[PDB]
Formats: C-alpha cells, sequence, structure tokens
C-alpha cells in the first residue's frame, strides 16, 4: 500500500491526544 | 529471521503479532510488538531528520520507517522526539539543524546503519540515478529486530486512514 507518511509528515500527526496517551500509560 | 544484537527492546509483556493482523472490535489505542525489517524511510535526507518545533532554533526528531513483517505487508512507524532519542541512543546525536551539523549527520548515518544496513546508501543511489527509492529495498538485506508500536488517532467521519503508529521502547546498541 502507498502510505501517506512515505511522501509527507507533519508534527500534527505525531502528537498522541492526552486521553489516548492516558489509556496507553495505564495499560503499561 | 534472526534479530540483530544491535537492537534492544524495553522489558514488556506484549506478545508478537503481525502487520497483517494489525490492518486486517473498536478503534481505541492499541500496543503491539513486531519482528520487522526496514524497507523504506521518510524523509529521504537524513539532513531533515530533525525539524524545527519552537523558534528560533529548538529542533525535535521526526522521521518514519516503513517496516515489513513475516506477512509481506508494510507499516509506517513514526519515531518522534523522546522515542526517536530512545532509538538513536547516543549522547552526541541531538536534534538540531542537521545541515549545519555535517559530522553529527555522519554519526546519525552510522548509527542508523545498524537498523537498515545499506538501505540509505541504495536509496540515495537511486535518487541520483533518477530511479524510484522503493527499488532500494530489494537491492539489499536489511537486519531483523523486534519493535514496539503504539497505535493512535491524532487530531488533524473517522476511518482507518486516520490511524498512526509510533515506535517506542527500542534502542540501538
Amino acid at each position: 500500500f502507498h502510505w501517506k507518511n512515505m511522501t509527507s509528515l507533519s508534527i500534527e500527526e505525531c502528537i498522541i491526544p492526552k486521553g489516548q496517551q492516558l489509556i496507553l500509560e495505564k495499560e503499561s | 529471521n534472526e534479530i540483530t544484537a544491535h537492537v534492544i527492546n524495553e522489558p514488556a509483556s506484549l506478545k508478537l503479532t503481525t502487520i497483517s493482523t494489525i490492518l486486517h472490535n473498536l478503534l481505541k489505542p492499541r500496543k503491539h510488538r513486531l519482528r520487522v525489517q526496514v524497507v523504506d524511510f521518510w524523509p529521504k535526507s537524513l539532513t531533515q531528520f530533525a525539524v524545527l518545533s519552537q523558534p528560533p532554533s529548538s529542533y525535535v526528531w521526526m522521521f518514519a520507517l516503513l517496516v515489513r513483517d513475516v506477512s509481506n505487508v508494510t507499516l509506517p512507524v513514526i519515531f518522534f522526539d523522546s522515542d526517536a532519542a530512545e532509538l538513536i541512543n547516543s549522547s552526541k546525536i541531538q536534534p538540531c539543524n542537521l545541515a549545519d551539523h555535517p559530522q553529527m549527520t555522519l554519526q546519525l548515518k552510522e548509527r542508523l546503519f545498524l537498523i537498515w544496513g545499506n538501505l540509505e546508501e541504495r536509496i540515495q543511489h537511486h535518487i541520483s540515478k533518477g530511479e524510484s527509492p522503493t527499488l532500494a529495498a530489494e537491492d539489499v538485506e536489511t537486519p531483523w529486530f523486534d519493535i514496539y508500536v503504539k497505535e493512535y488517532i491524532p487530531v488533524i467521519s473517522l476511518t482507518f486512514l486516520q490511524k498512526r503508529w509510533r515506535g517506542f521502547g527500542t534502542k540501538i546498541v
């Protein structure tokens, strides 16, 4: 598959929303 | 698929799945483990592997590795900021304007050599020849390593095209 990230990449896309970060942090 | 001594992972209880499984009951954040090979990367210049975050000259790591699994399917894995620092694993390699730091760029090349072998060389070879960078992957054997990815949906309907993956807990040694 031709992925978007292999042509363009921005800081927006790298930021994990605070709520989703909390889910990952707890399950760790 | 014997993994390199050159990549260590953080202690974790996650078990090994595949990229096929990841792409094929809801869309919440997930945390996977893969045994993988680097097949491509972005951006093409290592000179652009750190970007300006806060003016006038505060930079952060941001790049993506296109990785491939036993199941012949690829995934773009983003290394950003502290996770990219974790991977790089070198006190002397820090985010900055890389164009102004040739020696450090060379040091970055040498470190990333341990995860993608002759991939970068071949990718640059093709660019100079006027050919597609994707040709590089089949020219060379790149090493195998375990990688942890965190799956998430950033704020930029809501589809799968909207998911991103971020590497973490993985260091070059």
